């Protein structure tokens, strides 16, 4: 007539701070470019969206 | 359970945890004080 | 710090295999085995207290 | 102590005055419906974020 | 060597004379050390991990290690429908055959 | 399996064995068995030696 009470639950481990996977949604992309131009014999570098 | 996303949270520091691991408690063996359970293993590890 | 185990004592626990294939109540028993690390290091939790006599 | 007209089969004994507290492992029974709490231990060796 | 019983000693033949050696030196190994569940005279009851060779050895009075190795495919038959590697806390019980630790002729 | 044990004060051995599938995950694209003299570095996670809170 003895009884045992067993209870348990699920928590996120502390390792969730370090080892985790981030599930994201993606939207339009902000394209950027780096370009080298031979301008009058000089190498110039530009960077623009 | 057992797949990617069995446990979810909005941000790593958030305390809101959603878990669907199919955790069923089982009868302890005779003469023992252990707490047995049948739980689907971590879906994150299986994904890894 | 090491000063946390001031008022704690180890405990005997059930162990499914005490070396001879028979379960018994052992001074050392495995509680949880954590392998979250990806380099293979294991953090084993036992009923003993090591480093404090 | 000695108790007369008794058999070892029909008595129970236990140690009650526990002067130290142990981890509430799932391999030992609980004292009551609620937990005694009353101690706390940090888990050492935290996960850290390195190169292999 | 005096024909008396002492569970902490064993006798090995050295040249033409029996000699005495410590039992704690005795070891049984397949690929990792086996756990010797019992000893009696010529017979040793042990539990061994999976392996293909088996060696038995000891240390004699002159602190010289002796050992013998034989090829032997040790692979315990599977009891039940799951190939488990250690005794579990929770489960079922099935018939099996073992060597009971009784020396009673 | 995983077995943890020690030697008693009375020079007797105590040990506890638990079934545990230990197999470190592959870091990178090569299944190596020990870190090499010459190679490459990749992110991973480990258990540091720190015993603080
Ligand atoms: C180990 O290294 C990894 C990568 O090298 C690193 O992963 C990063 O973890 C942080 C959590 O600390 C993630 O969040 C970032 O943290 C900064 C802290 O300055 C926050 O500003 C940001 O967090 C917010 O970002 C979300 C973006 O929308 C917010 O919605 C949300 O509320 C977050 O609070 C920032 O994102 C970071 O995203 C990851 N990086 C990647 C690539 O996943 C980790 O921190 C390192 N340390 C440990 C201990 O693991
Ligand atoms: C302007 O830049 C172009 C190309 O941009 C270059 O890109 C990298 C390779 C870096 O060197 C950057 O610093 C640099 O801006 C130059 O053209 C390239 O010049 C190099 C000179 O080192 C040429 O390499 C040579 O190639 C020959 C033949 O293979 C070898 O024998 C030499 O030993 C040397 O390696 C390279 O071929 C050339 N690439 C072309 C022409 O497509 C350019 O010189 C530079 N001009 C100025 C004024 O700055």
């Amino acid at each position: 007539e003895n009884t045992q009470l067993s209870e348990a639950h699920v928590e996120k481990s502390e390792s969730c701070k370090t080892e985790f996977a981030s599930a994201y949604r993606a939207h339009t992309a902000s394209a950027s470019a780096k370009l080298r131009v031979l301008y009058q014999g000089n190498n110039i570098t530009v960077t623009a969206y | 359970p057992g797949q990617f996303g069995d446990i979810q949270s909005r941000t790593p520091e958030s305390k809101d945890v959603y878990a669907n691991t199919q955790l069923v408690l089982q009868r302890p063996a005779a003469g023992t004080v252990h707490v047995p359970y049948s739980q689907a293993p971590s879906g994150f590890k299986y994904w890894l | 710090n090491f000063n946390v185990y001031k008022a704690t004592r180890p405990y005997l626990a059930h162990c499914p295999d005490c070396g001879e294939g028979h379960s018994c109540h052992s001074p050392v028993a495995l509680e949880r085995i954590r392998n979250e690390a990806t380099d293979g290091t294991l953090k084993i939790q036992v009923s003993l207290q090591i480093g404090i006599k | 102590k000695v108790i007369n007209n008794c058999k070892v089969d029909q008595c129970h004994a236990a140690v009650t005055n526990h002067k130290k507290w142990q981890y509430n492992s799932p391999l030992v029974p609980r004292n009551a419906e609620l937990g005694d709490r009353k101690g706390k231990i940090h888990i050492p060796f935290p996960l850290a974020n390195v190169t292999c | 060597t005096d024909d008396s019983h002492d569970w902490t000693k064993l006798r090995y033949m050295d040249n033409h004379m029996p000699a005495d050696a410590e039992r704690a030196g005795l070891f049984v190994r397949t690929s990792a050390p086996c756990t010797i569940t019992g000893t009696m005279g010529h017979f040793i009851l042990a539990r061994c991990p999976k392996g293909e060779t088996l060696t038995v050895g000891f240390t004699d009075s002159r602190k010289i290690s002796h050992s013998c190795t034989h090829p032997f495919h040790h692979d315990p038959p599977v009891i039940g429908r799951e190939k488990f590697h250690s005794r579990p806390q929770h489960g079922k019980e099935l018939p099996c055959s073992t060597y009971v630790q009784s020396t009673a002729a």
